């Protein structure tokens, strides 16, 4: 009668035998691959034990948030710029976390081995967890912070702006639309292994540097779950390595996945980090090279070399286009600041020095433009000026990549500047690179996303903002602002007086 | 070093001073409630609703969505990431559903973790108290090891039937509910195996291998029609609602409730088995928790939809008729297990009464909600034909 | 009245849809709508900003009418046009497996969606078709995905190159 | 205000700068292990020991104390705050005891809290699942409400028996274990009432009042000797160790383990009752928990004391014989309860098998430990003589 | 068959009747006062609810200590 | 080793348990807790925060949440003997 029990590994020992054979026991989703029936998983968990380990993490996390952090007024003592950055960082990641739920549900359906299915399942639950965690950061900052607007309604106010569209490409549709294997590459092999895992940590660093201890508390907890997801992605390649189709399609799906993720995160992450902060942690360029090249593109991807996996063929172009991409993008995000759900600021004197120091030639291009916009009164409501007007006066059209949704100004960009315009069956299409162009030419029906200029054509700016609820609780002040100060906030009237009417820039072509 | 090298803006004098200098005198908006625009199901908006509703980025062309425009990347061929085409049911708003237990991830794993620890304590006290002594050997080695064991595959199959809904559900609230209903099913299958593994530890010669229970499930007669139904629900149904509805509002409500409650839970005690009832208590609590969610989604939101009420009931009645036949067949084959019991264990009257209890609870909790005309004696009579 | 979520176009179609009172009429209008306004092969892009939403309203009507017109067996196994769903599925899959190249393949898959997307075909058969057709389409498309130069690919797709910048 | 008026040294730039300037370059002692002087019972010192051992300020004149001198304030008469005079038992160190489960306050309330919430979900599932239907009307309205309920006063009495120990215990580790043994007892008593209150909510005529079950305990025949034994262990014993030892290693190990397990638990199922067993599972998990502690203190510590082993065993052997008789008597009076069971429920063969299980376990876990040579047959026969 | 349960108050309702009178049912400690045997307590707690309310406080406390505060 | 400890034992050890239970109740709940500990615990967290200590507030404030009940016990002790002639 010696006190005994049973643990997770003791039950998991027989989990593989749970599945049985029958005619229709097959994946309901289209795929070019065949996942091995005997593929195994790295961690031996069962529902009860999975719940326990996550519950333990939750107690520390919520305990810290509700008790000490609240007593310290941690939701307030953060730099204004970082409070805004988290509205975007947390809500956008939230959707990546959310889609990853549906994504892993689809992988679980694909896997035929009970153990491989179980690995995916644990992630499905983790992604629900992560969705709720990211939601909690916005929920917490809205409740205790300096500016709840945007934190409190991002789920509907993000729809007003162009940066959101690209987010849905890499972290929404890219995660669930296509061959299950292609989706696994976008999500696990590239999405998390290359950007998410290092990003989550990097975010906690920039956060702590700007006084934010809320995000480190939640994200460091999210980070503890990623290892298992890394294994899922790795096991995905293993399960399909001994299949003839693997050698024929794996590298192609990987290269596409790589470009898709990088195209959006290379400029957007670097932008939120360097322009959405006061205290800098590290120059994005070096952070990128370490993540994409060294860590992922070499070490992590090299291991799976024995499975046919090779280094992405667009990797070289990705690097050449990275250096200035985020700088090119902030110009556009600031010019279109009225379409956001957050407040933006011009670089300050100390920041400009830092930028010039780390990116020689930054001042002669971007610096001067920002100085000009300031002189035009871009921060002041009574100026009647919006940076967008400057692009018009100087014949600098802004286009939207039909595939990635990333905005670009080819005539002004210091990085890439290869605009491609096509007409097909009565519709005009604009591309910014040769990789996304091939994607559309080969798969036109996969990329029919209407851009903001197409949807907003002929509409007066303030009408779009009003219709999509881009206002603060007073019903007059805009959520988005061109400066992060507490006074002289633009109202809907200030925008209406500008009488800015959207136009589809592609209609100029004959 | 004692202080470390990384300076933090919250505690670093110089950095904090810069931060405090840039702060506004008061918040830039007095509305400090995330999700304030969500229509509350109850008196006040709940943490569950705020953290969940609208997390799914649907555009307005998928009922209830707040976004606009097509998806950025679709499947080869053109299929949308999420779309109306994935289910026959229609509604005015896919975001109306609410789990009555208001379970978001934190509360969900908290409760399951408590149950996990309670379970561990239970088994240690059970083995230490030597209660295994009073359990009938035949019941233990035949009915628990082989027949209760085989049922794990039934619960496992139902778990898998949720995979497509996890991928296709048209809203956050439905995705989360569906995911939790499915996760509870895999948990139960693992608790059945946990019990077998526990017995292998406190009972010399008890083999915890699944070979026997699996052979019973795959090739036996008692569970033949149950397996055929489970194989169908899981792999022949591509509609995520037909799947969830038919599993919980038809098959598991009739077959599952009968096996767990009217067979094993009802007879286990008669053979000195207080072990299995412990795990069945969990499965039944899970069943009742899921039922609340299933009722809210299919009856409160869809079956009573102000615009598609009639349509949705017609569809669910269709599904009920479609899956009631395979479910009756499953119960009919299961009737064969009663002949395996030692004479005098139970009789035809008890078996019939127990079938009527399950059928009557089903008519009340489910069939009646969509006006499905179920004939209780006809259903029972069809099942009793399986008694040998 | 021009707006993102509510406008005259959408209002006008809501009225048009309210007048489709028989299944055959409604189902035909839905199929016609898909030919005219969906996929890159749509007859025109005039309703680009509202077609997705309008199509769903049209689907809603076809669904409600089909449920009232069909007996239980037909609702599960026949298309809104009275065709046997299994036959249509097997027939389309057969054509797909006989496709000689990725160009013939995309036409089959895209055309299938335009003609049979629910509520025309029952969802169970339609998604089973999505599974099979999508698999073959990808296999043909991802083979030697980069071998063809952009200059030549533009010509194969048949686009009109309007502007090129380097 | 948004910032508040209170400045905190950890975040205020000025104050933090002053604090940082005063800190040493490194800790002034590398030994960052609190309780490092405590002798670990296991490989490495545990949080349980560090936080508990030596909290009690005993001087060296109380075996194990680290302090010096007499107490600062004593009772009128001169009786010390704590002294060797409050118990017959002697030892080389009162701080040797170690709860095998290593329970300090935190882990203790966490476990019980989980059980409280588990219990709540169980009852909500039980009710919704209508499992009460299989409940035999006689058993519930007569054996649970009257005899199961009356037993609550037995647990409540054993609970109160711990009061003096809560004050006289000669060390922290023993005081904490003692307090938990008694707290679990009151919990059981309250769970008996809770079940009766639950039945009242799901059974129209059921009355939860303790009136009935109390009258039985106070003026009854079944538990007459029980109550008499309880009143003794509680209000007649002024030695905190005799009270704890006799209650846990004698009276509850025999009478309690029989009434709880060998009767209500062993028969509840037979009458379609899985409710009462749910709570008995708790009482038994709790019993097995306290048992590991009782064994470590009275056997591993005192019973095997490097200097008082023989002396203590003599005192416990004495105590055993002292209360073994009143206990056997409590059982006899309990036998007359079977006669009230519907004929056929159980025969004298089973009643004899169960009795021996209890007696045997008692001998293997307690008796044989202090070498109290007891005769299983003589005991069983003495109790069996109660069968009316 | 509506989900039902019982709270601490509903049980504590009968707590006062838990004690019964008898011979030596009295304090073992010297005292000059006599506490009324009908005295009531302000908080209607039972062992299980007591544990729960304290475990919740513990969670926050230890959570803050092991996580944020240590960071 | 030190003299300050002796006095602490007098008020918070022996004063709590040695003597008539009612006198011990007064030393503990009526005076110690109601007059000193209740306010003290909160004061300590205040002095702690001013000196950079966020550890003590986290623990002591949680302890404080339990004092309300102990106040009642002490209050109820006097109510329990208010009728006994020995009280006056
Ligand atoms: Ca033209
Ligand atoms: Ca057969
Ligand atoms: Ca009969
Ligand atoms: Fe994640
Ligand atoms: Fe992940
Ligand atoms: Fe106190």
């Amino acid at each position: 009668r010696a006190p005994t029990s049973v643990n997770a590994q003791e039950v998991h020992r027989w989990l593989q035998s749970f599945n049985w054979d029958f005619k229709n026991n097959r994946t309901k989703y289209a795929t070019k691959y065949k996942m091995a029936n005997e593929t195994k998983e790295q961690f031996k968990l069962i529902a009860k034990e999975y719940a326990r380990m996550e519950a333990v993490k939750d107690e520390r996390q919520f305990g810290s948030l509700q008790d000490a952090l609240t007593r310290l007024n941690a939701g307030v003592r953060v730099h204004p710029k970082w409070n805004e950055t988290m509205k975007v960082v947390s809500n956008f990641l939230e959707v990546g976390e959310y889609n990853a739920i549906a994504a892993t549900g689809m992988l679980w359906d694909s896997a035929q081995a009970a153990e491989q299915k179980n690995g995916y399942l644990a992630q499905v639950l983790d992604e629900i967890r992560h969705t709720h965690q990211c939601a909690y950061v916005n929920y917490y900052f809205a409740k205790n912070g300096q500016d709840p607007a945007g934190h409190n309604d991002a789920r509907r106010t993000r729809t007003i702006g162009p940066l959101w569209k690209g987010m849905k490409r890499v972290f929404s549709d890219g995660f669930i639309s296509g061959d299950a294997v292609e989706c696994s590459l976008n999500l696990q092999l590239v999405g998390e292994a290359c950007f998410t895992n290092p990003l989550i940590v990097a975010v906690t660093e920039w956060a702590a540097a700007n006084g934010d201890e809320i995000t480190p508390t939640v994200f460091l907890s999210i980070e503890t779950d990623e290892l298992r997801h890394m294994a899922n992605g790795y096991q995905t390649v293993v399960s399909i390595a001994n299949d003839p189709a693997s050698a024929k399609y794996l590298n192609t799906d990987l290269n596409n996945a790589f470009w898709t993720q990088q195209k959006y995160f290379t400029p957007v992450l670097g932008m939120l980090f360097e322009y959405g902060s006061k205290f800098k942690v590290e120059p994005w360029v070096k952070t990128w090279d370490r993540w994409v090249y060294e860590d992922w593109g070499g070490i992590w991807i090299g291991r799976l070399g024995k499975y046919g996996v090779e280094s992405p063929r667009s990797l070289k172009d990705a690097k050449q286009d990275a250096y200035w991409a985020h700088h090119d993008l902030y110009l556009l995000a600031y010019a279109l600041w009225p379409t956001g759900f957050f407040r933006l600021a011009l670089p300050d004197q100390e920041e400009m020095e830092w930028f010039e120091a780390n990116y020689p030639g930054w001042y002669d291009h971007y610096g001067k433009i920002y100085e000009e916009w300031r002189a035009r009164g871009c921060e002041d409501p009574s100026s009647g000026f919006i940076p967008l007007m400057w692009f018009i006066e100087n014949n600098h059209p802004i286009y939207i990549d039909r595939v990635s949704q990333v905005p670009f100004c080819p005539s002004l960009a210091k990085g890439a500047s290869t605009l491609r315009v096509h007409e097909y069956n009565g519709e005009m299409h604009t591309f910014s690179d040769q990789w996304g162009e091939r994607m559309w030419l080969a798969e036109p029906e996969r990329y029919e996303c209407q851009n903001i200029f197409e949807q907003y054509e002929g509409r007066e700016l303030s009408e779009v903002i009003a219709e999509l609820h881009g206002l603060r609780s007073d019903g007059k002040t805009l959520i988005a602002q061109p400066h992060v100060r507490g006074d002289k906030l633009w109202t809907l009237d200030d925008i209406k007086r500008l009488n800015c009417v959207f136009k589809n820039p592609v209609k100029a072509f004959n | 070093s004692m202080l470390g090298e990384r300076r933090r803006g919250l505690t670093d004098p110089e950095m904090a001073a810069v931060i405090l200098k840039a702060l506004p005198e008061a918040p830039l908006d007095g509305n400090n409630k995330m999700g304030y625009f969500v229509t509350p199901r109850w008196k006040r908006l709940t943490e569950y609703e705020a953290l969940t509703v609208y997390a799914q980025p649907n555009a307005d062309w998928i009922a209830g969505g707040l976004d606009w425009g097509d998806w950025t990347q679709k499947f080869h061929g053109g299929r949308p990431s999420w779309g109306n085409e994935t289910t026959e049911l229609r509604t005015v708003d896919w975001f109306k559903h609410r789990d009555p237990l208001r379970r978001w991830h934190a509360p969900y794993v908290k409760d399951k973790a408590e149950e996990w620890r309670y379970t561990d304590r239970f088994l240690q006290g059970y083995s230490a108290d030597g209660q295994i002594r009073a359990m009938n050997p035949t019941w233990r080695d035949e009915f628990i090891n082989r027949y209760w064991g085989a049922f794990l595959f039934n619960e496992y199959g139902l778990f898998n039937a949720h995979s497509q809904g996890a991928r296709e559900a048209l809203s956050d609230v439905t995705r989360v509910s569906l995911a939790f209903w499915g996760f509870d099913k895999i948990d139960i299958a693992q608790m059945i195996q946990l019990e077998r593994g526990f017995l292998a530890k406190i009972v010399p010669g008890f083999d915890e291998s699944t070979a026997v229970p699996k052979a019973e499930w795959t090739n036996g007669e008692v569970y033949k029609s149950a397996r055929l139904a489970v194989e169908g629900l899981w792999q022949e149904v591509f509609d995520w609602n037909e799947s969830a509805f038919s599993v919980h509002a038809v098959y598991d409500a009739l077959f599952g409730q009968f096996v767990r409650r009217e067979f094993f839970q009802r007879l286990a005690p008669r053979f000195g088995d207080n072990l299995t009832p412990f795990f069945i208590n969990q499965a039944q609590t899970y069943f009742q928790i899921a039922k609340q969610g299933v009722q809210d989604l299919y009856y409160n939101c869809l079956g009573d939809d102000p615009e598609f009420s009639d349509y949705n009931r017609t569809v669910m009645r269709n599904w009920t008729g479609k899956w009631l036949e395979p479910t009756i067949a499953a119960l009919r084959d299961f009737m064969g297990l009663f002949a395996k019991l030692p004479a005098g264990t139970t009789d035809k009257e008890e078996i019939t009464a127990s079938l009527y209890r399950v059928v009557d609870d089903w008519i009340e909790d489910y069939a009646s909600r969509i006006d499905f005309k179920a004939d209780r004696d006809q259903i029972v009579k069809a099942v009793l034909a399986g008694l040998k | 009245k021009l707006g993102i979520h509510s406008n005259d176009t959408r209002d006008a179609w809501v009225n048009k849809i309210a007048q489709l009172n028989t299944l055959e009429k409604a189902a035909e209008m839905l199929k016609q709508f898909r030919m005219d306004h969906t996929t890159p092969f749509r007859n025109s892009y005039e309703l680009d900003n509202d077609y997705l939403w309008i199509e769903a309203k049209l689907e809603e009507k076809v669904a409600v009418l089909k449920a009232r017109a069909f007996n239980e067996v037909d609702f599960r196994h026949k298309t809104a046009f009275g065709e046997d769903a299994k036959s249509v599925l097997d027939g389309t899959v057969a054509k797909m497996n006989a496709a000689k190249d990725k160009w013939e393949a995309e036409k089959i898959h895209i055309g299938f969606r335009q003609a049979y997307k629910p509520p025309i075909m029952p969802v169970n058969y339609f998604l089973d078709g999505e599974r099979q057709l999508g698999t073959r389409l990808m296999e043909l498309r991802n083979l030697n995905y980069y071998d063809t130069p952009l200059e030549e690919l533009r010509k194969q797709r048949g686009v009109r190159v309007v502007h090129l910048q380097s």
